[PDB]
Protein backbone atom coordinates (compact mmCIF):
# COMPACT_ATOMS: atom_id res chain seq x y z
CA UNK A 1 0.00 0.00 0.00
CA UNK A 2 0.86 3.46 -0.95
CA UNK A 3 0.63 5.34 2.74
CA UNK A 4 0.24 8.91 1.32
CA UNK A 5 -2.91 7.34 -1.00
CA UNK A 6 -4.01 3.86 1.16
CA UNK A 7 -6.61 3.37 -1.39
CA UNK A 8 -4.11 2.52 -4.25
CA UNK A 9 -2.00 -0.94 -4.19
CA UNK A 10 0.98 -1.93 -6.18
CA UNK A 11 1.99 -5.77 -6.73
CA UNK A 12 5.27 -7.01 -5.91
CA UNK A 13 4.79 -10.82 -7.26
CA UNK A 14 7.68 -11.29 -9.58
CA UNK A 15 6.36 -11.80 -12.84
CA UNK A 16 3.97 -10.55 -15.12
CA UNK A 17 2.10 -8.64 -12.54
CA UNK A 18 5.22 -6.36 -11.09
CA UNK A 19 4.16 -2.72 -11.45
CA UNK A 20 0.28 -3.21 -11.84
CA UNK A 21 -1.83 -0.74 -9.61
CA UNK A 22 -5.02 -1.66 -7.90
CA UNK A 23 -7.33 0.44 -6.29
CA UNK A 24 -10.22 -1.00 -4.26
CA UNK A 25 -13.37 1.97 -3.17
CA UNK A 26 -15.11 -0.91 -1.02
CA UNK A 27 -18.79 0.85 -0.90
CA UNK A 28 -21.45 -1.15 1.13
CA UNK A 29 -19.39 -4.18 2.16
CA UNK A 30 -21.43 -6.24 -0.93
CA UNK A 31 -21.22 -3.73 -3.99
CA UNK A 32 -17.26 -2.86 -3.94
CA UNK A 33 -15.43 -1.42 -7.53
CA UNK A 34 -12.04 -2.06 -8.37
CA UNK A 35 -9.86 -0.56 -11.15
CA UNK A 36 -6.81 -1.87 -12.35
CA UNK A 37 -3.88 0.46 -14.51
CA UNK A 38 -1.73 -2.37 -16.12
CA UNK A 39 0.58 -1.86 -19.00
CA UNK A 40 -1.04 -4.10 -21.49
CA UNK A 41 -4.16 -5.44 -21.62
CA UNK A 42 -2.32 -9.63 -21.16
CA UNK A 43 -2.16 -8.47 -17.87
CA UNK A 44 -5.54 -7.28 -17.02
CA UNK A 45 -6.73 -10.69 -18.24
CA UNK A 46 -3.81 -12.33 -16.78
CA UNK A 47 -5.33 -10.48 -13.51
CA UNK A 48 -9.18 -11.08 -13.59
CA UNK A 49 -8.31 -14.99 -14.13
CA UNK A 50 -6.37 -14.71 -11.54
CA UNK A 51 -9.43 -13.23 -9.35
CA UNK A 52 -11.98 -15.22 -10.86
CA UNK A 53 -10.48 -18.29 -9.74
CA UNK A 54 -10.48 -17.23 -6.01
CA UNK A 55 -13.99 -15.31 -5.66
CA UNK A 56 -17.06 -16.78 -4.54
CA UNK A 57 -19.39 -18.72 -7.00
CA UNK A 58 -21.73 -15.87 -6.76
CA UNK A 59 -19.57 -12.70 -7.23
CA UNK A 60 -20.60 -11.15 -10.01
CA UNK A 61 -18.04 -9.03 -11.93
CA UNK A 62 -18.99 -6.08 -14.39
CA UNK A 63 -17.39 -4.27 -16.67
CA UNK A 64 -17.95 -0.04 -16.64
CA UNK A 65 -16.99 2.13 -19.60
CA UNK A 66 -18.76 5.24 -18.45
CA UNK A 67 -19.31 5.37 -14.75
CA UNK A 68 -21.40 3.27 -11.68
CA UNK A 69 -24.86 2.36 -11.34
CA UNK A 70 -25.88 3.73 -8.17
CA UNK A 71 -24.11 7.41 -9.36
CA UNK A 72 -26.14 6.87 -12.72
CA UNK A 73 -29.32 6.19 -11.40
CA UNK A 74 -29.02 9.11 -8.93
CA UNK A 75 -28.32 10.92 -11.85
CA UNK A 76 -31.19 10.09 -13.54
CA UNK A 77 -32.76 10.88 -10.34
CA UNK A 78 -31.62 14.20 -10.47
CA UNK A 79 -31.86 15.02 -13.68
CA UNK A 80 -35.84 13.67 -14.05
CA UNK A 81 -36.47 15.79 -10.35
CA UNK A 82 -35.48 19.05 -12.20
CA UNK A 83 -37.60 18.83 -15.19
CA UNK A 84 -40.34 17.45 -13.56
CA UNK A 85 -40.40 20.46 -11.36
CA UNK A 86 -40.13 22.70 -14.17
CA UNK A 87 -42.83 21.13 -15.84
CA UNK A 88 -45.10 21.69 -12.62
CA UNK B 1 -16.41 -41.47 -45.89
CA UNK B 2 -15.97 -38.08 -44.36
CA UNK B 3 -12.47 -38.93 -43.31
CA UNK B 4 -11.47 -40.67 -46.90
CA UNK B 5 -13.47 -37.43 -48.31
CA UNK B 6 -11.17 -35.39 -46.23
CA UNK B 7 -7.87 -37.00 -47.25
CA UNK B 8 -9.40 -36.93 -51.06
CA UNK B 9 -9.64 -33.20 -50.86
CA UNK B 10 -6.24 -32.88 -49.47
CA UNK B 11 -4.63 -35.19 -52.54
CA UNK B 12 -7.22 -33.64 -55.03
CA UNK B 13 -5.06 -29.63 -54.18
CA UNK B 14 -1.49 -31.78 -54.98
CA UNK B 15 7.14 -35.65 -49.15
CA UNK B 16 10.59 -33.73 -47.91
CA UNK B 17 10.72 -32.16 -44.83
CA UNK B 18 10.51 -28.36 -45.67
CA UNK B 19 10.33 -27.53 -41.55
CA UNK B 20 12.16 -28.95 -39.08
CA UNK B 21 9.51 -27.61 -36.24
CA UNK B 22 7.20 -24.96 -34.47
CA UNK B 23 8.06 -22.67 -31.43
CA UNK B 24 5.89 -19.65 -30.33
CA UNK B 25 6.35 -17.34 -27.84
CA UNK B 26 4.91 -14.80 -25.83
CA UNK B 27 7.05 -11.20 -24.89
CA UNK B 28 4.82 -8.56 -23.56
CA UNK B 29 1.40 -8.20 -25.59
CA UNK B 30 2.95 -9.92 -29.10
CA UNK B 31 2.96 -13.23 -30.00
CA UNK B 32 5.78 -14.38 -31.75
CA UNK B 33 5.79 -17.86 -33.59
CA UNK B 34 8.62 -19.14 -35.55
CA UNK B 35 9.13 -22.22 -37.57
CA UNK B 36 13.19 -23.97 -38.32
CA UNK B 37 13.95 -24.49 -42.32
CA UNK B 38 15.25 -26.42 -43.99
CA UNK B 39 17.91 -27.04 -47.07
CA UNK B 40 15.13 -27.67 -49.14
CA UNK B 41 13.77 -24.33 -48.93
CA UNK B 42 15.80 -21.32 -50.14
CA UNK B 43 14.69 -17.89 -49.47
CA UNK B 44 16.73 -16.44 -52.68
CA UNK B 45 14.58 -18.01 -54.74
CA UNK B 46 11.44 -18.31 -52.82
CA UNK B 47 9.25 -15.24 -50.91
CA UNK B 48 7.63 -16.80 -48.03
CA UNK B 49 5.54 -15.99 -45.59
CA UNK B 50 3.88 -17.36 -42.56
CA UNK B 51 0.39 -16.59 -41.48
CA UNK B 52 -2.19 -17.46 -38.40
CA UNK B 53 -5.56 -18.30 -39.08
CA UNK B 54 -7.82 -18.52 -36.45
CA UNK B 55 -10.26 -21.13 -35.61
CA UNK B 56 -13.89 -20.09 -36.30
CA UNK B 57 -15.21 -21.90 -33.18
CA UNK B 58 -13.44 -19.30 -30.82
CA UNK B 59 -13.61 -16.26 -33.53
CA UNK B 60 -17.48 -15.62 -34.00
CA UNK B 61 -16.40 -11.99 -35.14
CA UNK B 62 -15.11 -10.44 -38.64
CA UNK B 63 -11.39 -9.63 -36.41
CA UNK B 64 -8.91 -9.39 -39.37
CA UNK B 65 -5.66 -10.64 -37.31
CA UNK B 66 -2.50 -9.14 -38.88
CA UNK B 67 0.67 -10.70 -38.74
CA UNK B 68 4.56 -9.07 -39.04
CA UNK B 69 6.93 -11.10 -40.59
CA UNK B 70 10.88 -11.63 -40.06
CA UNK B 71 13.25 -13.83 -41.53
CA UNK B 72 16.35 -14.71 -39.45
CA UNK B 73 19.59 -15.65 -40.34
CA UNK B 74 22.29 -16.80 -37.91
CA UNK B 75 25.73 -18.81 -38.13
CA UNK B 76 26.46 -21.01 -36.50
CA UNK B 77 29.83 -21.24 -34.55
CA UNK B 78 31.77 -18.97 -37.42
CA UNK B 79 34.82 -18.54 -34.93
CA UNK B 80 29.91 -26.46 -44.60
CA UNK B 81 29.73 -24.29 -41.79
CA UNK B 82 25.86 -24.40 -40.54
CA UNK B 83 23.93 -21.43 -41.44
CA UNK B 84 20.31 -21.20 -39.31
CA UNK B 85 17.22 -19.37 -41.41
CA UNK B 86 14.37 -19.25 -39.70
CA UNK B 87 10.97 -17.53 -40.44
CA UNK B 88 8.79 -15.79 -37.58
CA UNK B 89 5.50 -13.87 -37.10
CA UNK B 90 4.38 -11.51 -34.54
CA UNK B 91 0.99 -10.09 -33.37
CA UNK B 92 -0.59 -8.91 -30.69
CA UNK B 93 -2.45 -11.07 -28.35
CA UNK B 94 -5.22 -9.14 -26.24
CA UNK B 95 -7.50 -9.43 -29.32
CA UNK B 96 -6.94 -13.08 -29.09
CA UNK B 97 -7.89 -13.77 -25.47
CA UNK B 98 -10.91 -12.99 -25.10
CA UNK B 99 -12.50 -16.97 -24.88
CA UNK B 100 -9.70 -17.35 -22.44
CA UNK B 101 -7.87 -19.35 -25.18
CA UNK B 102 -7.21 -19.99 -29.13
CA UNK B 103 -5.84 -22.37 -31.35
CA UNK B 104 -4.42 -21.13 -34.78
CA UNK B 105 -3.48 -22.75 -37.30
CA UNK B 106 0.31 -21.89 -38.73
CA UNK B 107 0.26 -21.63 -42.83
CA UNK B 108 3.72 -21.28 -44.55
CA UNK B 109 3.01 -19.56 -48.07
CA UNK B 110 5.77 -19.99 -50.66
CA UNK B 111 5.51 -17.60 -53.86
CA UNK B 112 8.47 -17.90 -56.28
CA UNK B 113 9.33 -15.03 -58.28
CA UNK B 114 11.86 -16.44 -61.01
CA UNK B 115 8.69 -18.41 -63.02
CA UNK B 116 6.62 -15.42 -64.49
CA UNK B 117 3.71 -17.59 -64.94
CA UNK B 118 2.70 -17.44 -61.19
CA UNK B 119 3.00 -21.58 -61.56
CA UNK B 120 4.16 -22.58 -58.24
CA UNK B 121 2.71 -21.50 -55.33
CA UNK B 122 2.84 -23.94 -52.62
CA UNK B 123 1.48 -23.99 -49.01
CA UNK B 124 2.27 -25.73 -45.47
CA UNK B 125 0.42 -26.36 -42.69
CA UNK B 126 3.09 -26.42 -40.33
CA UNK B 127 1.45 -26.92 -36.59
CA UNK B 128 -1.54 -25.36 -34.58
CA UNK B 129 -0.70 -23.44 -31.28
CA UNK B 130 -2.59 -23.46 -28.62
CA UNK B 131 -2.43 -20.98 -25.93
CA UNK B 132 -4.04 -20.29 -22.48
CA UNK B 133 -4.24 -18.13 -19.32
CA UNK B 134 -4.04 -21.31 -17.52
CA UNK B 135 -0.43 -21.50 -19.71
CA UNK B 136 1.18 -18.30 -19.77
CA UNK B 137 0.15 -17.96 -16.13
CA UNK B 138 2.62 -20.94 -15.22
CA UNK B 139 4.99 -19.28 -17.33
CA UNK B 140 6.43 -21.76 -19.71
CA UNK B 141 5.73 -19.60 -22.67
CA UNK B 142 6.95 -16.03 -21.46
CA UNK B 143 9.57 -14.09 -22.34
CA UNK B 144 9.95 -11.96 -18.41
CA UNK B 145 13.13 -10.06 -18.45
CA UNK B 146 15.99 -10.35 -15.50
CA UNK B 147 15.47 -12.96 -14.29
CA UNK B 148 15.35 -15.52 -17.24
CA UNK B 149 18.90 -14.21 -18.23
CA UNK B 150 21.53 -17.19 -18.84
CA UNK B 151 19.33 -17.45 -22.65
CA UNK B 152 20.07 -21.68 -22.98
CA UNK B 153 17.07 -21.88 -25.46
CA UNK B 154 17.79 -20.59 -28.57
CA UNK B 155 13.70 -20.27 -29.07
CA UNK B 156 13.97 -17.13 -26.56
CA UNK B 157 16.64 -15.63 -28.79
CA UNK B 158 15.13 -16.22 -31.60
CA UNK B 159 11.89 -14.49 -30.22
CA UNK B 160 13.65 -11.43 -28.98
CA UNK B 161 15.14 -11.05 -32.37
CA UNK B 162 11.49 -11.13 -34.27
CA UNK B 163 9.46 -9.22 -32.01
CA UNK B 164 12.48 -6.00 -31.39
CA UNK B 165 12.94 -2.75 -33.55
CA UNK B 166 15.76 -3.69 -35.53
CA UNK B 167 18.23 -1.22 -36.93
CA UNK B 168 21.18 -1.44 -39.03
CA UNK B 169 24.14 1.51 -38.85
CA UNK B 170 27.12 1.18 -40.85
CA UNK B 171 30.09 3.27 -39.43
CA UNK B 172 32.98 4.57 -41.19
CA UNK B 173 36.04 5.84 -39.38
CA UNK B 174 38.09 7.38 -42.28
CA UNK B 175 41.22 9.04 -40.62
CA UNK B 176 41.83 6.50 -37.60
CA UNK B 177 41.10 2.62 -37.13
CA UNK B 178 38.07 0.42 -35.64
CA UNK B 179 38.90 -1.40 -32.45
CA UNK B 180 36.54 0.80 -30.12
CA UNK B 181 33.59 -1.59 -31.22
CA UNK B 182 34.35 -4.78 -28.81
CA UNK B 183 35.21 -2.59 -26.16
CA UNK B 184 31.90 -0.51 -25.84
CA UNK B 185 30.67 -3.74 -26.38
CA UNK B 186 32.05 -5.93 -23.92
CA UNK B 187 33.22 -2.96 -21.28
CA UNK B 188 30.49 -0.17 -21.53
CA UNK B 189 27.66 -2.10 -22.80
CA UNK B 190 28.56 -5.54 -20.38
CA UNK B 191 27.19 -7.59 -23.26
CA UNK B 192 27.45 -11.51 -22.84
Amino acid sequence: IIKEFPEVYFCERPGSFYGTLFTWKQRTPFEGILIIYSRNQTVMFQCLHNLIRILPINCFLKNLKSGSENFLIDNMAFTLEKELVTLS
Amino acid sequence: IISKSYKALINLVQSEQLVEKIWYRVIDDSLVVGVKTTSSLKLSLNDVTLSLLMDQAHDSRFRLLKCQNRVIKLSTNPFKKECVQIITAVTSLSPLLTFSKFCCTVLLQIMERESGNCPKDRYVVCGRVFLSLEDLSTGKYLLTFPKKKPIEHMEDLFALLAAFHKSCFQITSPGYALNSMKVWLLEHMKCE
